[PDB]
């Protein structure tokens, strides 16, 4: 998949760096262009990998 | 105005 | 004006090279500065400035080192 | 017009009385202070809810009449009534009126072009937000140890002076009418006066506020404030949003005000100085003065001597009490030795003198103290507290950040403590350290064996080990400090506990001051050794945009440049003072006197032979065409001088360029050899300033041409001499004994005198002659 996302508040301070095997746990924390991209492809998502 | 170097240490 | 330097309105100072003065090039503002340049100072209150008193301090630092 | 006859007028009806009569006549002006202190000492119990009560009524405040009906309508829009004719309550010119008519002329009212006039008045303020602007955030939380208690500058303003001086420039640039002629504050630190007297006195509003703000916008206050160790006077203007106990911010030491490194740059300005007085040990108080009264310190915006700047400094360093001690500056509470700083919180004893052995089988004496004596050590990044008692520590304990500080202060402190085994230790201290090579000069023993320490790396460790190790028993695990400086309290050094948190700093508001001993030793108080010699031995020179004067030992001066700049100071500085000198020449318009001077004779064979004709035809020139009044330049006159002695020939060829030995000097075009500066009375030839106070009629000098014209002085109130306003002054000529009202109230009579010389030399040519 790649190097993956990161999280950010509005006050730039704290940045939580996500692997892309975690994405799935944050879902829809990321924004909607993510999530409307992100979920059809959970089917031949794998751990790391997408198939 | 066509006057570019200037200043001179001299 | 997104190129680093400033083409039309830049401003030069003229200095006649020595081949081993000048041959460093690094030295070129040593020997700059004991002519004119030391003296120019800015105002604490700048036209158009966004980091007035941070761009002043790291001048004086300039002028120092 | 009629405002002053009212006043005159008024002054009568208050003399026909004869009770405010006698009691106007009898005393001294001081006395209104007095009469200011009788009134209006009543002040209501309640501070808010009195307010309440105040505000409750629809008509209560007091308010001006007349510009009210000059600008606008008295009556209101919605028809709730605003004005009447009666006055209420206390009885005085204003007549009442509601509330909200304030607002409907911060509303509707015709007012324009405001702006600009308001922020330099209040850059104090102006400016402390100006700095919130550029900082970075980042928040977190801990438990803090704050500093508890640091006298510090808080709201740091650049030219920070004393409450006097600054009360002097409050009456100078508020009002002439009403001033004292000043000289110390006046004559050395104008061009301050140029500015301030220049912006505010040319449109008059709201004199006593702005006085009474510009009292604060130089007055750091400093006061006794819990930091957690930012200790940069900028911080401390908003602490509270920055740290506390609890408290955490980032992203702040960048954005500072330039006095911070100002004042630093000033104690590298007096350690060279310093060092130059450590040159010549013949004599050490008559030297250093010299070159302190001689040094003048270019502050950013403005120039001030060196000797206002060390005795009125905040911020007494190792160097700046010495700088203070030739001066009569009272600053105590600090005692310096070496890098640490300590102050004394109990006891007391007499210095004794004991002589013990080395290695080398030499002995030499050492003066120790035997007092029961409770202490306060300052080191960078650490903090701690010592007792000794007998020439041995009695107890310590130790608040530093940072191991290595750490290890620093308890070998200071030990090294001011004096043990035994500090005779000991002994590796080839006497082929140098024993005698300090200064004309052949014995430094003092204590002294002797810092500069052992501050040596190398091992020598640290010697000492370190001096002191007794053990190892700690369980409950001084925190406690136990390591030989490196750490907690692990394996093994630890005896008489010593570290402290987890810092340690309170003492403060006691305390002036003590005396003369200083030949070596650079400072014995204030009758004792206590607070001078600690040299405290740093930098062997640097590096400067920027400073001036010194008078053989200062480090050679800056040039043959032909001492030629050129010398010989315009025997014609800047000889001048002034009566007929036959350059302001009656130019008071009688003849420029003839003025190019035969002798001391252009001097200057003279200095020019370059080429041109020098064609030189003096555009000089004379230009001297000429600025004998008609307000068309000169009185800086120009100088420069251009020195070349028109020489009969003037045809040239025809430019004559810009004037070549004075192979330099070149040109009308305006400040350079090297001349800088002429703008809007100020100064100038600079390369590394050195000169100027000249008494006659500057100069076009820019407008703002004070009734504070520049002054080289007179007092003599006699005999002659009946016509009562002139302070513009008149300027017509009155040389010799001419004048009468003026000075200050409060007091008036004198003056001529145009040579001003006053040798306020300080006068005497002490005398106490030395005396011995």
């Amino acid at each position: 998949l790649g190097q993956g996302i990161r999280l950010s508040n509005k006050r730039k301070t704290k940045e939580v760096i996500i692997k892309a095997e975690k994405m799935g746990k944050y879902k829809n924390l990321m924004r909607e262009e993510y999530k409307n991209l992100f979920e059809p492809l959970e089917k031949y998502i794998q751990k790391d990998v997408c198939f | 105005a066509a006057a570019a170097a200037a200043a001179a240490a001299a | 004006y997104t190129h680093k330097f400033l083409m039309e309105e830049a401003w030069m100072f003229t200095k006649i090279s020595d081949p081993e003065r000048s041959r460093a090039g690094e030295i070129l503002i040593d020997f700059f500065k004991k002519g004119n340049l030391s003296a120019i100072r800015p105002k604490d209150k700048p036209l158009q400035g966004k980091y007035p008193i941070h761009y002043k301090n790291l001048w004086n630092q300039i002028k120092a080192a | 017009m009629s405002l002053l006859l009212t006043i005159a007028k008024e002054y009568k009806r208050l003399c026909q009385d004869a009770k405010a009569a006698q009691m106007m006549t009898v005393g001294t002006v001081s006395n209104y202070t007095t009469f200011k202190k009788w009134t209006t000492s009543r002040k209501e119990k309640n501070p808010s809810l009195r307010m309440r009560w105040a505000m409750s009524s629809k008509f209560p405040i007091i308010a001006n009449k007349r510009m009210l009906e000059e600008a606008q309508i008295p009556k209101e829009h919605n028809n709730v009534a605003l004005w009447e004719d009666t006055e209420d309550v206390s009885k005085r010119d204003h007549v009442l009126a509601s509330a909200s008519c304030i607002n409907y002329w911060n509303f509707c009212g015709p007012c324009v072009n405001n702006s600009e006039v308001i922020k330099e008045v209040y850059k104090s303020r102006f400016g402390r937000l100006e700095r919130r602007k550029e900082i970075m955030w980042k928040e977190l939380r801990f438990t803090l140890v704050d500093r508890q208690r640091r006298r510090v500058d808080t709201q740091p303003v650049e030219q920070r002076l004393r409450t006097g001086e600054i009360k002097d420039l409050q009456m100078w640039t508020l009002f002439e009418d009403e001033a004292p002629l000043a000289s110390k504050f006046i004559l050395d630190n104008y061009g301050l006066v140029k500015e301030m007297r220049s912006k505010f006195a040319n449109k008059p509003l709201n004199k006593e506020v702005v006085a009474h703000m510009l009292e604060k916008q130089f007055n750091p206050e400093s006061r006794f404030l819990p930091v957690f160790g930012a200790i940069r006077p900028e911080r401390m203007e908003l602490i509270h949003a920055l740290g506390g106990e609890t408290w955490i911010q980032e992203a702040n030491t960048a954005g500072i005000s330039n006095v911070d490194q100002r004042k630093n740059d000033i104690r590298a300005v007096c350690r060279k100085v310093c060092l130059a007085a450590n040159a010549s040990i013949m004599n050490a108080k008559s030297k250093l003065v010299e070159y302190i009264k001689s040094t003048s310190m270019r502050i950013g915006e403005t120039e001030r001597k060196l000797e206002e700047l060390i005795l009125e400094t905040d911020d007494v360093s190792p160097e700046v009490t010495l700088c203070k001690s030739a001066l009569g500056g009272q600053l105590g509470k600090t005692l310096s030795f070496g890098p640490m700083l300590l102050k004394k919180i109990s006891g007391s004893g007499v210095k004794v003198k004991d002589t013990v052995y080395i290695q080398g089988v030499r002995a030499v004496q050492f003066e120790y103290w035997s007092e029961q004596e409770e202490f306060y050590g300052e080191y960078k990044s650490a903090t701690a507290l010592f007792s000794r008692k007998e020439r041995s520590l009695e107890w310590i304990t130790i608040g530093g950040g940072i191991n290595e500080d750490r290890k620093r202060l308890l070998a200071m402190c030990m090294i001011f403590c004096r043990d035994g085994d500090y005779f000991k230790d002994a590796p080839a201290t006497i082929t140098m350290a024993d005698l300090s090579t200064k004309l052949g000069r014995e430094i003092p023993y204590q002294y002797v064996m810092m500069n052992w320490i501050q040596k190398s790396e091992d020598n640290l460790e010697a000492l370190l080990y001096s002191r007794g190790i053990v190892e700690t028993n369980p409950g001084k695990m925190g406690s136990s400090m390591g030989i490196d400086g750490s907690k692990r309290a394996i093994k630890s050094l005896r008489a010593v506990t570290i402290q987890s948190g810092k340690i309170d700093m003492p403060e006691s508001k305390e002036k003590i001051h005396l003369e200083l001993s030949d070596n650079l030793e400072a014995f204030d108080s009758s004792g206590r050794i607070v001078a600690t010699i040299l405290d740093l031995p930098s062997d640097k020179k590096v400067t920027f945009q400073d001036v010194s004067f008078q053989h200062p030992d480090l050679a800056v001066l040039r043959d032909e440049k001492t030629a050129i700049t010398k010989g315009y100071e025997a014609l800047i500085k000889r001048l002034g003072t009566g007929d036959n000198d350059i302001p009656s020449l130019i008071a009688k318009k003849d420029y003839l006197s003025l190019y035969n001077l002798p001391e252009v004779k001097l200057m003279a064979p200095l020019i370059r032979p080429n041109r020098k004709g064609v030189y003096s035809r555009v000089a004379r020139k230009l001297v000429s065409t600025q004998v008609t009044t307000g068309h000169y330049s009185l800086h120009e006159l100088i420069k251009v001088l020195p070349f028109t002695y020489f009969a003037p020939k045809q040239g025809m060829f430019e004559g810009r360029l004037f070549f004075s030995n192979d330099s070149f000097v040109e009308p305006g075009v400040n350079n090297n050899v001349f800088s002429w500066s703008k809007a100020d009375s100064s100038k600079i030839y390369c590394h050195g300033i000169a100027i000249r106070v008494p006659l500057v009629v100069g076009d820019e000098h407008m703002d004070t041409s009734l504070a520049l014209l002054e080289g007179f002085s007092v003599c006699e109130n005999d002659p009946r001499a016509p009562m002139v306003t302070r513009q008149d002054l300027i017509d009155v000529g040389f010799g001419q004994k004048v009468r003026l009202f000075v200050g409060q109230g007091s008036v004198r009579t003056f001529k145009r005198t040579a001003s006053q010389r040798a306020a300080s030399s006068d005497v002490n040519k005398n106490v030395k002659k005396i011995k």
